[PDB]
């Protein structure tokens, strides 16, 4: 017949290899596809979906009252709210996110993050915030004068109540300090009329923008180990 | 694989991964065999990231990987991979009837061979399998919750074809499971808390953050730091 | 409009045969509210038409409309998140023991969600913007309006013993006003849509 | 030569692989293909066939009384006569049938019966009879008014002598409470003259339909097991 | 396989099946080899489903699956599997000189090996096998009925082709066959009484029903119920 | 290179198996056929003698 000879590498089992295989059942005819709503072909599809940040990340914040920034009338006029460490490797803010849980599972990652901060006092609470960008390596500023040499917008949370922040471009594990931060701070005080309440409260989002990636494909540091029932199987 | 974005979904499943793993002695006294009912509920790691999807239509390769050790010279043995569908009779015993099945698809592989592989197919009546069922099997109330009747898979029985022997030998059976043709719909959020059961989706989070009931994300001293 | 009863899509999906709203009790939000949620179909299997279209029929095929209307002042704060959860099969916390048919098959009343940080499910709210959703935040707006495809593996489905979509309402930023006693009405109203029975 | 190199999963046998083999005798030709009468290509050629139900399944009724339900003149004016449990995957009057017996070799069927029901009283007997169909979940009827608000027919069978009452589309092992029943109540007594005899019988049968449908197959829970000179071949 | 319907009858019947499994002793004193008169009446599972015909046509694929084990280390034995048909003469003995014969079709395979395997052809002188025959084979009232002579395949005769041996193994073979190119004619009704014998189609029935003589289908209590 | 796979059969020697085999003396040319008077070709040419 065919005169042949075994390469090295033969009766192994790669476990990534993509061979073909001795179906076990043949005219077994499986259901055919019926149209099922919402197909994902594309993990970056997941990946672009905004979804809330821990934007509270301390103790004394039971359960919800991580997601959210309580802003008040007692707060300063220039007074750091909060700081989000631009880290999706490192436990932050941005771990239980659809950006952050897809890229646990790949190793190096690249791309545009898009942050969206929604305001949720009353409709007559008026006052300004400033939302400050720092490009990594950057010092993160203490004092609302110091923040102006970067990217930061000033947003009047009478006027508008939603707000769009484009992080640029970072190549994620390309440092392996910090990777970036986005700070706030008090520009005005809190007004409100006196039939409202004086504590408002915002709400941070985060999603991925057209332009990220993700590759080499890890597993997630975040599941791992009894289970119940795992003899029941056998 | 041979994509461009390697965050395809047949990509980012298609991966083989050790779903079973049970030795079983095998002497000349008269379980003698293995069994395993197929789900992939059984390892954290290929259970989450199918639990990102509520609906999956996959069929299985499996790879049945087969090692022998003594409790001189390592024994040639004859063993039988038998697929047992939803429908279909199981062996209770490892020389019964069942295993004669003419229906019941078989293999059979040497220790000495490269590892036995079939692809099992897309098992389901419905047109992808539920890995969320929000609702009872039965039409009692007695009915189990989270439990599909039509979403399993199978039994996989394995077996040494081989007559009894006195030389004391432990068999272990590895099953490796690897997607393929994979079509996924609705896509959830991943699991936070550790599982407590494979049965269902029970929480009760770690004692301290992180991945507490809580606090899933470990704490920091405050906002401002 | 649709009927007699007067007052986005999910995924990109419009579903294409009785042709109105099944107004449900309003239930009132506070400062303590943890979450509201309502199991499809099983909040409509004992109401009118289409309650006696399940109860004398074997099998059901429908997409369903949801108007959830929040009425407050301007003085009033707080945002909900309205999310149409797909096969929400709800975990019980601290046990190994599964749900019962108690926990789950709440009826018109619908349930509370425990723990709603996780979903009730040991995921994430966080995340929960994966599914069809929309925000009230009552500074902005007061209503939302999640239409819900036909969402089943199988062509047609047991409305007593499954339930595909689940109609969760929960409270994000809470209730607020100065004198912290106020109450907001959370009004739900489901119209089902391609009404398909079989088996009478 | 061809350089190669062995797969996982060589040297296996699988069972429903399809290869071919080594011929044991080539150039022995086998006798040429004649003509048969009644070739079969397709098992749900045979599904098709209608076959007598047991729908007298009692105890008492032996042997071929197990297949005909005696009416009489002493029956009720509204008496229930049968009724059929519609299972082929459980033992009833539906499991020695052509359309019970090869879908006890499958594991999911899907498909339409059809049943027919044939009046063997005499010519002069006259009477009505009405046949009601219920789907699977709803109640099985006891009184004759009751028997009203589903599929039902009034047969005379003074006027017919047989009665196609076609089951709708089931889809089979969806359910795996019932899975329909079919029932038969008095509508009028029976009306024979005097030289007749006063008790008449029914046969039913039941076939599948064009729309039937058979996969997964197993192997039949009817056979299995000593046999006689099972040594005489060795 | 590979059709559209999974009910055509090249899918209801092609299927391997265990027809043979006798083991046989071997050893250095002077059956210690395997003969076996292929047919299909040997098992219940496999002969109700072809007796569902009246006739068949078709080619045999035998795979002979042989394991060894010990009454150190499992020896490599090479075997021969020669098909004597109808019309030739069988080995009497283990050495005897038919098992050296020209004619008769051998096949000579290791334990090592994967399993050895031929296609027996269509070897009926008629056009179909009878698998029901109302009919007598010799030409005298001394002949037996329902067996057809034209309806014999042949015999399989497996041997070990080493010397004797001082060492004690046992060898098991087990035989599978799987039906090819199967033509069918005129179906007939499914048996239901058990069997009695492979050489006829006697009955007795179960004691009670399911499947008695006076009452095939297990009772209700009554018809109305 | 070509990834192969073993069938149920390999290894063994079917007797009456219809394969090519390894010439023992290539550019060994034997004696070209002379033509010799009464080739038979058949079986069946020689039962057809009385």
């Amino acid at each position: 017949g065919v005169p042949t000879y075994l390469l090295p590498g033969s009766g192994q089992f790669l476990t990534t290899d993509d061979h073909s295989s001795a179906p076990v059942l043949p005219c077994f005819n499986p259901t055919p596809e019926m149209h099922i709503p919402g197909q994902v072909r594309n993990m970056l599809e997941v990946v672009q979906v905004e979804s809330m940040m821990e934007i509270n990340n301390t103790e004394s914040a039971v359960g919800m009252e991580r997601l959210k920034v309580d802003i008040s009338a007692l707060t300063d006029v220039d007074q750091l709210l909060f700081n989000i460490p631009l880290d999706i490797q490192l436990d932050g803010p941005l771990r239980n996110t659809l950006v952050g849980n897809i890229s646990r599972y790949y190793t190096h990652w690249s791309g545009s993050l898009e942050m969206t901060f929604m305001f949720c006092g009353s409709f007559m609470a008026t006052g300004k915030l400033i939302l400050c960008y720092t490009p990594p390596g950057g010092s993160c500023p203490t004092t609302r004068e110091t923040a102006m040499l970067g990217t930061h917008i000033v947003w009047d949370f009478g006027l508008q109540s939603s707000v769009t922040l484009i992080i640029p471009w970072i190549s994620g594990s390309h440092y392996r300090a910090n990777v970036g931060y986005v700070t706030c701070f008090m520009q005005t005080n809190l007004i409100v009329p006196s039939e409202s309440s004086d504590t408002c409260s915002l709400i941070g989002f985060i999603a991925a923008k057209d332009d990220f990636s993700l590759r080499l494909m890890r597993d997630s540091p975040d599941i791992g180990q009894h289970l119940h029932a795992a003899e029941a199987a056998y | 694989q041979h994509g461009v974005s390697e965050t395809l979904v047949e990509n980012f499943l298609s991966r083989a991964a050790l779903v079973s793993k049970r030795s079983f002695e095998y002497k000349d006294h008269t379980k003698n065999f293995f069994k395993w009912t197929i789900n992939t509920r059984s390892f954290v790691q290929l259970r989450r990231k199918l639990e990102l999807f509520t609906y999956l239509r996959f069929d299985a390769e499996i790879t049945i990987l087969t090692t022998v050790a003594v409790n001189m010279g390592l024994p040639n043995l004859t063993l039988q991979a038998m697929f047992v569908p939803t429908g279909a009779l199981t062996p209770e015993k490892q020389d019964s009837f069942h295993w004669q099945s003419g229906s019941n698809a078989s293999v059979f592989f040497k220790i000495s061979d490269p590892p036995a592989r079939m692809t099992i197919p897309f098992m389901c009546i419905n047109s992808a399998y539920s890995v969320f069922y929000d609702g009872f099997a039965g039409f009692e109330k007695s009915g189990l919750y989270g439990i599909n009747p039509a979403d399993t898979i199978g039994n996989l029985c394995v077996r040494i074809v081989n007559e009894h022997q006195p030389v004391g030998f432990t068999v272990t059976v590895r099953v490796y499971m690897k997607p393929k043709h994979i079509k996924a719909w609705a896509p959830r959020p991943p699991r936070t808390l550790p599982y407590m059961s494979i049965a269902n989706a029970n929480y009760k989070g770690k004692k301290r953050a992180p991945n507490a009931l809580n606090a899933i994300i470990g704490n920091r001293d405050s906002v401002k730091t | 409009k649709l009927g007699n009863s007067a007052i986005c899509c999910a995924y990109g999906e419009w579903p294409n045969q009785p042709e109105r709203f099944y107004t449900l009790k309003s239930v009132k939000w506070e400062a303590g509210s943890t979450g509201w949620w309502w199991k499809l179909p099983d909040a409509l299997n004992n109401i009118g038409m289409f309650g006696q279209n399940v109860q004398h029929h074997y099998l059901y095929r429908s997409g369903f409309l949801i108007h959830v209307q929040c009425n407050a002042t301007r003085f009033h704060q707080g945002a909900l998140l309205v999310v149409a959860i797909p096969e929400h099969q709800r975990g019980a916390h601290n046990t190994n023991t599964s749900p019962g048919f108690d926990d789950i098959m709440k009826g018109e009343e619908g349930g509370t969600f425990n723990h709603p940080y996780v979903l009730d499910d040991g995921t994430s709210l966080a995340c929960a913007t994966i599914f069809p959703h929309q925000w009230i935040n009552l500074r902005t707006n007061n209503s939302a309006t999640i239409v819900l495809p036909w969402m089943n593996a199988a062509p047609m489905d047991f409305p007593l013993r499954h339930n595909q979509w689940t109609l969760a309402i929960i409270p994000v930023v809470p209730l607020g006003t100065r004198t912290m006693s106020s109450m907001v009405p959370i009004t739900v109203s489901i119209a089902p849509m391609c009404c398909e029975f079989n088996g009478l």
